[PDB]
């Protein structure tokens, strides 16, 4: 459903969804299984189809506060081959 | 927009096929 809402629906809107997405993946951090079920949802939509325009900056450290270590390594090497420091 | 997608895909499929200067 999520794939299927995302190919039609416009950027303006799109772009709302992402800074809401954002905020519910960083902030109230009472639930570690929702934050696993987005993580999983962008892991598919990467996976498939048109991923998600977020920063890998600020996708990389969701993946340590939610102690998703395997993720966390996948995501930080993109960032630290093109530029270490 | 799905413009730029649709247009890219059309390009990326058309060159595909067929596979100094100034």
């Amino acid at each position: 459903s999520f794939s299927s809402c995302w190919v039609e629906l416009q950027t303006s809107y799109q772009e709302d969804l992402i800074q809401a997405l954002c905020k519910a993946l960083s902030s109230s951090e009472n639930p570690p299984e929702i934050y696993q079920m987005l993580l999983n949802l962008v892991e598919f939509m990467e996976h498939d189809d048109k991923p998600l325009p977020i920063p890998i900056h600020t996708l990389g450290k969701y993946a340590q506060k939610c102690h998703a270590f395997a993720k966390a390594l996948h995501y930080k090497e993109v960032e630290f081959l093109e530029e270490p420091k | 927009h799905p413009m730029r997608t649709s247009l890219a895909k059309l390009f990326q499929s058309l060159g595909f096929s067929e596979s100094s200067n100034t």
